[PDB]
């Protein structure tokens, strides 16, 4: 889908000229009657590589902030200001988890992202070490609702479609691990 | 401007003219409905647009076959 | 009796596809990892000494409405639009620079220059009768009006 | 220097000076390009690509079709720009001053994990939602088939 | 104004022909009859050319009584029809209606059958085919779906009328039945 | 999705536009350099119809009429599958179903134009046999 | 049933060999869907249930007791139509031939009746565009069924251009009313009939007023009227007016909500204007259809009155006024598709023209009907007194309860006007009286046996031939005699409309 809006950017700058398009800025912070929080950082490319942990970690509170947003009836922006902020705290944990505890794991499962279209299809040999990596040591798993054990798509051992080209670090990574780890 | 209509003078003298200026005045309107559309964020006003670009494509299939018979049947000797 | 000279053609055929392909391929991958490497040109064209491996960024396709709230959200935190960054904490200036665009609402040119498309008896009198602008122009005034209570 | 207006100025000068039919057949191709290129930019590109598919590839090679069937037979420069001219000035299709000088934003949204193309949503609703519109569509179209063949087929 | 028993406001195009009563198959028994002597009665009326009665020639007695035929169900279509919205005499498919539902509540399981069609489908569903027989004169259009707007309230077949006890039929409520909108939003509010 | 690599790709094909005709009026040799015998305008004879050598001076059929004509409403029928494309998993069976039935509507119109044979082009004007009979008295 | 009926009948007519028993035959299936369709019309549809209004297909269709008296009537109307084309309407080969010419002709006035049924059940601008043109492209291809004529091609090619605009301005006004509200559903728009521009829908007027013949637009309508088959224009110049009129009422009934003085002063301004043209438009004619044009827009103009008016006793008025118009223009249409076997023929001056598509065409061509068949001439003579409003006549009755309607509502301007328009019309329905008998005296005793009706071989000279075919003759007694004699039972027929509701209720 990349249809134009009058909320975000645009296709390219013969839009811009059309709409007579401006950027426009708000120097002016929130006001101190609200706590301040420390918003994610993270890009695009690990936040889809830390979205199902992000999921198991804050469950509880995403749905909270959502149940506030379904019961504000309308006032959803102003009503769950302090149960927005769980969330952020939240995530900002998880993603500081990572970085101190599967760095690497993590690094490589993202640039494979960045490098293979931001798909999961094409990343499952370093999807696969961050899932045992971060089981170890923070106790998350990967699960997606709905259906059996059994019938997930993340452990498809002959998956119909696969990546076209591999990722080296991927590859070497995890023949590492066919050494380090079985036994 | 338009008030003393000026349109009449924009329009040709042949009958295939006014087939022509007939389309034209009904892509105003589906160009209406795109903008409204587009601008509600809403999917309905571009199902009537859609059917507007059906419906004008059935109106000008007819008033062109009224047409063309309408040209043979001058030309309907044919007693070589 | 296989016809070499007949397949030379092809063989430079083959290397028209390769040449077009072989550009693209590099050029814009070479490009996107290039700003995604720091917020300045000083970053993007020298490699430091302490940094490792080069990981280039394959260019995206088949993308949705969430990658151009992706790519503008990578763009405040990165100065790129697919800028690599996994702070846990994102910098103060995060909280200050949204871009929020803002657009006129005017009809097409075409519809109000066109010689023929612009004339229809619904839009003459959006143009010249006053009828509707009048009775909306009092729910405005009324805005006003009722400050006082 | 927004250069859509040129486009159709010649446009508007032509059209006040076209003869023959041939010229005629030329206004339409030279109106539907205007639309479908200010259609692509701003505001809708999947009906930008519907009006070339179904009105280029479709309803306007057969009006050079019949035109080769029908026939092929047979002003002052001064009132012509100055037609031109008073038509230029007011150029204002509404006369909502605020509307046509303040601009406007939307706020995005996370909300919508299952984003897909305005086309997707047309079909959804077109062949759930108004089926007895679709259905219709298909009863005129067959109306044309056989009311093409009364009018035109000799026996 | 003749009222009766609200059955069903949108009743289902496979009860409605189960629902047929024999009056109900002659009607469409004479239409498939009536329109090849319709065409007959014309020619007794004046024949079609010269001045003498003519039998019309077979093929147009063969495309007559497919007319008639489609004719004559629509007019037992839409008469059966007229019994489930109340419009007409329904005491006797009341009893059968009833007996239905409450076995099939007794069973667990939805009166109004499982369906392929998600939320939306169905309640989409039911938009188009609901009150749909009022212009069956002009074009068809049938309930062929499970859905569940249907207009009445499953509260009323609980409840013993006059002859129904004997059936013994032991009914759940409402939220152990098996696909019905009361017991489906167990886990998300917005997934059945 | 960014389009301004693909406006640049525009652009430059419409500048091609410019080049192709023009690079033919900048290396044509002049008229007066190759046997100045005239312009293209003047020398009426090269400016002219080509018939084989010989100077010489569309009631087309009914069929051509009907195919382009036919053509129309055909081309409604598919341009509107669109839709249906884009959007086959999310309205499920209803909407394949719908689908089959704005199909069977548009193929009775099939039906009927194949059996009146309105494209064939016929030979009502000529081929005409005849038996020789003999009229003895 | 019509619509299924319709594809078997498509795809018969393309199997079977082209001839014309065949084709009457064919014709003769289609009487029967349209007699099937009425039984299943009047079984499911009540008047006592559908008081309320019913919404159907989500919401496009919504059908009221005020909707489903027109169906009805407009199933009627095409059965005393199709009888026409179906039998013998003189019996003479020559003349009646060019009926059975066209095997698609009743597959098109099928798909004209799907588009006129469905026209006035309308609720939604998006459904209220696809359905105006499914009746609009109907009628182009009714006029244009016999292609080999000159005229016939030439009217739809007019009929075509002009209702391409009238659509065009209907298009127009629904995506401006989409502009101002975003809803297309009219029940949802009627939650803002406040709030918008109220004269985007007299906009809407402006289209359908043209598809009626209403002037300053009813040039076209009097140039193809008086161009077409005298089959044809017994057709195009009454139903839809049928559909279209019931349709205007609808819309008025949602506008005079917010009860617009400047809209009625236009209307009332068209309306004005229309009677004088209707009127005045008819005194210098020489050709019966151009008449029975001129005649068709006075009547227009007072049925306007009573949709104008819009009020409790406007339903009456209407529903009555355009039953016994039918009944009327069917009559009238019927005759003169019979008494062509009168007309005489040469052994000249003037060079008069006449054609197989319109063999009574000049109003002088009804002369000595009187002589040649009294029986017809007065059923002639009591139809035009209808028109002309002698009572105890349908036609008083119309104009009886129109004047009823206008006054009630403050209408005293155009009351007075269709006063002085119906007495000013009253002239040339005279001429049309003039021409039946005021002859008689001195041709009653002339030698006769040059008619069209002379050439018709004789059987047997012993049995009775009689003249006129069967069906054609049954149905003109019967409309006759119901016009003459609706005295006998008007108090019930009236107060059978009094129930005919339009949200009324309480
Ligand atoms: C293909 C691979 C064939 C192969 O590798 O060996 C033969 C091939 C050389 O063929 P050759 O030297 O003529 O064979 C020896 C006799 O001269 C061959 O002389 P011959 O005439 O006796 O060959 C007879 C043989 C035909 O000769 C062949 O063997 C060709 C069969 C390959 C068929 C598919 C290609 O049989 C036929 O004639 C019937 C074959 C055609 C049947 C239909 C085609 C099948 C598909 O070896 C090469 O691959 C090198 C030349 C190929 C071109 C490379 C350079 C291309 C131009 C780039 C710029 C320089
Ligand atoms: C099957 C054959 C058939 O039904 O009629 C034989 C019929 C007679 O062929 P014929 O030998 O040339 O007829 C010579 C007689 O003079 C033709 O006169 P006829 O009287 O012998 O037959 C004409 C037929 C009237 O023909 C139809 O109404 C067929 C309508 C199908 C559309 O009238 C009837 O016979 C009534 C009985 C059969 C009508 C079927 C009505 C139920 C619909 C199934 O053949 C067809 O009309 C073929 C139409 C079927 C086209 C293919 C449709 C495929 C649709 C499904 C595909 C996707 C799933
Ligand atoms: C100018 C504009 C013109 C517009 C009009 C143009 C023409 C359009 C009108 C055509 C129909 C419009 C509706 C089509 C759109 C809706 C399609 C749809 O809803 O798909 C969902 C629907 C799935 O919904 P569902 O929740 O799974 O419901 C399951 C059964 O449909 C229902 O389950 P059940 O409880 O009713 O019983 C299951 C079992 C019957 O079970 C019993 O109770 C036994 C009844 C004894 C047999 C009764 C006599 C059989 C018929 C005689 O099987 C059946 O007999 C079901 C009835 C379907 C038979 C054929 C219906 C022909 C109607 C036409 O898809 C279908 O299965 C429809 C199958 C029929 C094919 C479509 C019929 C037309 C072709
Ligand atoms: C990539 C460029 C393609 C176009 C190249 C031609 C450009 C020349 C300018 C014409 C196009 C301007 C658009 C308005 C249409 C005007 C057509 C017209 O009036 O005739 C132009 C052409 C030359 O004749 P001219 O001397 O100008 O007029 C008097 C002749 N008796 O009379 C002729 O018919 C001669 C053959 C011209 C055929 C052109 C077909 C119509 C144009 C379609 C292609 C361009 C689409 C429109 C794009 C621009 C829209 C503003
Ligand atoms: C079965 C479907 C087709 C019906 C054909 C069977 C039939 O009714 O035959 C036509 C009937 C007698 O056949 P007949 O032509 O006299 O014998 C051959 C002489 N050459 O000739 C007749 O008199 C017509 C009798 C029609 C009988 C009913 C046909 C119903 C067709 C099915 C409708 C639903 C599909
Ligand atoms: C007409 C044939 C009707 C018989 C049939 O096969 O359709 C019934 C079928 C029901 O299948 P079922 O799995 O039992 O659905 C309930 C699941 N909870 O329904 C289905 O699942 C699919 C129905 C498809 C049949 C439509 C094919 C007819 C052609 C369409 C036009
Ligand atoms: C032939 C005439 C057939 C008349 C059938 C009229 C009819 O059956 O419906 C009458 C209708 C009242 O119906 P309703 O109020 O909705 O409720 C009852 C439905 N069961 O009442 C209505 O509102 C219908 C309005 C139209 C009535 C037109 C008047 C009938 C004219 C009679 C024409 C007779 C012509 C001669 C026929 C010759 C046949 C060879
Ligand atoms: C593979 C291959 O041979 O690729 C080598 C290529 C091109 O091969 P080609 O044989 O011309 O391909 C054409 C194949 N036809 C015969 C089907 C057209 O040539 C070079 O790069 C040298
Ligand atoms: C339950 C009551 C039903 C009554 C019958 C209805 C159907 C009529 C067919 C009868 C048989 C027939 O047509 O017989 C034939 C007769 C006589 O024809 P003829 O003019 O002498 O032709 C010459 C006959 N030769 C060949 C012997 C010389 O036709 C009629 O008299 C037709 C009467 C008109 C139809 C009445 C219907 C009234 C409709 C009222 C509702 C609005
Ligand atoms: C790309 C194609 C490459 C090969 C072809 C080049 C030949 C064209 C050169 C040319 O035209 O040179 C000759 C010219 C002028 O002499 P002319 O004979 O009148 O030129 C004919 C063309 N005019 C008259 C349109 C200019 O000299 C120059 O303007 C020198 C710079």
């Amino acid at each position: 889908s990349s249809t134009h809006t009058n909320d975000s950017l645009n296709s390219s700058n013969y839009v811009d000229k059309l709409k007579d398009t401006h950027f426009v800025f708000e120097n002016d912070k929130l006001p101190s009657e609200i706590p301040d929080v420390e918003e994610v950082g993270a890009t695009t490319a690990p936040l889809l590589s830390a979205a199902y942990f992000i999921g198991a970690k804050c469950q509880d509170y995403n749905d909270d902030f959502m149940l506030c947003q379904k019961e504000a009836k309308g006032n959803g922006p102003i009503d769950c200001l302090k149960e927005g902020r769980r969330v952020t705290r939240c995530a900002s944990g998880v993603l500081k988890d990572l970085n101190t505890h599967c760095s690497d794991e993590f690094r490589l499962h993202w640039q494979c992202l960045s490098f293979s279209n931001l798909e999961y299809k094409n990343c499952r040999k370093a999807e696969s070490l961050l899932n045992k990596c971060v089981f170890e040591k923070m106790n998350l798993v990967k699960k997606i609702p709905g259906i059996p054990e059994d019938r997930q798509i993340h452990l498809k051992q002959n998956p119909v479609l696969k990546p076209v080209a591999l990722h080296q670090d991927s590859e070497v990574a995890f023949k590492k691990a066919q050494n380090e780890n079985s036994i | 401007m338009d008030l003393i209509l000026l349109m009449l003078v924009a329009v040709g003298l042949n009958i295939i003219d006014i087939y022509i200026m007939i389309e034209i005045l009904i892509m105003g309107c589906t160009v209406n409905t795109i903008y409204s559309a587009s601008l509600d964020n809403d999917m309905i006003g571009l199902i009537y647009s859609l059917i507007q670009i059906i419906i004008a494509g059935v109106e000008s299939a007819i008033g062109l076959s009224i047409l063309v018979n309408y040209n043979r049947i001058r030309n309907s000797e044919e007693i070589e | 009796m296989i016809p070499f000279e007949a397949l030379i053609p092809y063989a430079i055929m083959f290397a028209g596809f390769c040449l077009g392909g072989g550009v693209m391929n590099s050029a814009i991958t070479a490009d996107i990892t290039k700003r995604a490497r720091g917020p300045n040109q000083e970053i993007k064209r020298n490699v430091g000494e302490d940094e490792g491996p080069r990981n280039y960024t394959k260019p995206r396709y088949n993308t949705d409405q969430w990658d151009k709230y992706f790519a503008v959200r990578d763009l405040r935190l990165t100065g790129s639009l697919r800028g690599q960054s996994d702070n846990a904490v994102a910098e103060e200036s995060f909280k200050t620079n949204s871009i929020q665009p803002y657009s006129n609402t005017r009809r097409p040119w075409v519809l109000r220059r066109h010689i023929i498309m612009k004339n229809s008896p619904t839009k003459w009198a959006r143009k010249y009768s006053s009828r509707r602008d009048e009775r909306e122009q009092e729910i405005k005034d009324d805005y006003i009006r009722g400050m006082g209570e | 220097m927004n250069l859509e207006i040129l486009d159709l100025s010649i446009l508007g000068f032509y059209s006040l000076i076209s003869s023959n039919s041939f010229e005629s057949i030329a206004i339409l191709v030279a109106t539907i390009m205007p639309v479908i290129t200010e259609l692509w930019y701003n505001y809708s590109q999947l009906f930008a690509l519907l009006y070339t598919l179904i009105y280029v590839g479709a309803v306007v090679i057969l009006f050079v079709f019949i035109l080769s069937v029908i026939n092929e037979k047979e002003s002052g420069l001064f009132i012509l720009i100055l037609v031109l001219l008073l038509d230029d000035l007011d150029d204002n299709e509404s006369n909502d001053n605020d509307y046509n000088n303040v601009y406007i934003t939307d706020y995005a949204d996370w909300f919508n994990n299952y984003n897909e193309s305005d086309l997707s949503v047309i079909g959804n609703l077109l062949f759930t939602e108004y089926a007895l519109l679709l259905l219709i569509i298909s009863f005129i179209l067959l109306m044309s088939i056989i009311g093409l063949i009364l009018i035109v087929k000799k026996d | 104004m003749e009222t009766y028993e609200l059955i069903d406001s949108d009743p289902k195009f496979s009860r409605v022909v189960r629902y047929f009563r024999p009056s109900d198959y002659l009607t469409w028994a004479l239409g498939t009859i009536g329109a090849p002597g319709l065409m007959v009665l014309f020619e007794k009326i004046e024949p079609a050319k010269g001045n003498t009665f003519k039998m019309p020639p077979p093929s147009i007695m063969r495309i007559a009584t497919t007319i008639g035929f489609f004719g004559g169900f629509y007019y037992a279509y839409t008469s059966s029809t007229k019994r489930f919205w109340g419009y007409s005499e329904n005491a006797k498919e009341v009893a059968k209606d009833r007996y239905e539902v409450k076995k099939a509540l007794s069973e667990k399981k939805s009166p109004y059958g499982s369906s392929l069609l998600n939320p939306y489908q169905q309640d989409m569903s039911a938009r188009n085919s609901t009150n749909s027989q009022l212009l069956l004169a002009i074009f068809p259009w049938f309930n062929v779906a499970n859905h569940q707007s249907h207009g009445i309230d499953l509260r009323k077949y609980y409840e013993v009328r006059d002859g129904e006890e004997n059936w013994n039929f032991t009914l759940p409520p409402l939220d152990q039945v098996k696909d019905l909108d009361v017991a489906q939003y167990k886990e998300y509010s917005n997934y059945p | 999705m960014l389009q301004d690599l693909f406006n640049n790709y525009v652009i430059l094909v419409g500048i091609l536009g410019l080049i192709f005709l023009g690079v033919n009026y900048f290396i044509v040799e002049s008229p007066r350099m190759d046997e100045n015998n005239g312009n293209i305008s003047d020398y009426i004879e090269k400016s002219g119809p080509f018939e084989c050598g010989f100077s010489s001076f569309n009631p087309i059929p009914i069929a051509f009429i009907l195919v382009a004509l036919l053509f129309l409403p055909f081309d409604l029928e598919v341009s509107s599958m669109l839709p249906y494309i884009v959007s086959i998993y999310s309205v499920g069976i209803y909407g394949l179903i719908i689908f089959i039935l704005f199909l069977l509507i548009l193929i009775v119109g099939f039906i009927y134009e194949f059996n009146t044979k309105s494209l064939s082009i016929t030979t009502i004007l000529h081929k005409k046999n005849k038996a020789l009979v003999k009229n003895l008295y | 049933m019509l619509f299924t009926s319709l594809l078997l009948i498509i795809v018969y007519g393309s199997l079977v060999n082209k001839s014309h028993l065949l084709t009457k035959l064919i014709n003769r299936l289609g009487l029967i869907i349209i007699i099937y369709t009425l039984l299943i019309h009047l079984n499911i549809n009540t008047l006592e249930n559908l008081s309320i209004g019913i919404n159907m297909f989500n919401n496009l269709l919504l059908i009221n007791s005020f909707n489903n008296t027109i169906i009805e009537l407009i199933l009627i109307i095409c059965i005393l139509y199709v009888l026409l084309i179906s039998f013998n309407i003189t019996g003479l080969s020559i003349i009646d031939n060019l009926n059975y010419s066209k095997r698609t002709f009743i597959v098109i006035v099928l798909f004209n009746i799907i588009g006129l049924t469905l026209l006035p059940l309308v609720n939604d601008i998006m459904i209220l565009f696809i359905i105006i043109e499914l009746q609009s492209y109907s009628l182009y291809l009714l006029t244009a069924i016999f292609n080999e004529s000159h005229n016939s091609t030439k009217s739809a090619l007019y009929y075509f251009i002009v209702g391409s605009i009238a659509s065009f301005i209907i298009l127009d006004a629904t995506v401006s009313i989409y502009d101002d509200l975003g809803l297309t559903n009219i029940q949802y728009i009627l939650m803002y009939i406040d709030k918008l521009e109220i004269f985007d829908l007299l906009c809407l007027l402006f289209g359908l007023f043209i598809k009626i013949g209403l002037a300053p637009f009813y040039s076209y309508s009097i140039t193809i009227y008086s161009l077409s088959p005298t089959i044809i224009t017994n057709y195009i110049s009454l139903m839809p007016k049928l559909s279209i009129l019931t349709l205007i009422y609808i819309i008025m009934h949602y506008i005079n909500i917010v009860n617009n003085t400047d809209l009625n002063y236009v209307i009332s301004f068209l309306i004005l204007i229309s009677m004088f043209i209707g009127s005045f438009g008819g005194l210098n004619v020489i050709r019966i259809k151009t008449l029975l044009a001129y005649s068709s827009l006075l009547n227009v103009s007072y049925m306007l009155l009573a949709i104008l008016s819009n009020s409790n006793e406007s339903i009456i008025a209407y529903i009555y006024y355009i039953i016994q118009y039918s009944l009327t223009h069917i009559n009238i249409f019927s005759i003169i598709l019979v008494i062509s076997i009168y007309l005489p023929i040469m052994n000249n001056m003037l060079n008069v023209m006449i054609t197989k598509y319109s063999p009574i065409e000049y109003i002088n061509q009804l002369k000595n009907l009187f002589i040649n068949n009294i029986f017809i001439a007065i059923a002639l003579c009591i139809s035009i007194f209808s028109l002309i409003g002698i009572p105890p006549l349908t036609g008083f009755y119309g104009k009886y309860l129109v004047l009823i309607s206008g006054l009630n509502n403050g209408y005293v301007l155009l009351s007075i006007v269709l006063i002085i328009a119906s007495s000013i019309s009253t002239v040339y329905y005279a001429t049309i009286l003039k021409v039946l008998s005021f002859d008689t005296l001195s041709f009653k005793d002339i030698i006769s046996n040059n008619l069209i009706i002379n050439t018709s071989p004789e059987n047997n000279n012993n049995e009775i031939k009689p003249e006129i075919s069967n069906v054609i003759s049954y149905v003109i007694s019967s409309l006759t005699l119901i016009i003459l004699l609706i005295i006998i039972q008007y108090e019930n027929i009236v107060k059978g409309a009094y129930l005919v509701l339009l949200y009324n209720w309480v």
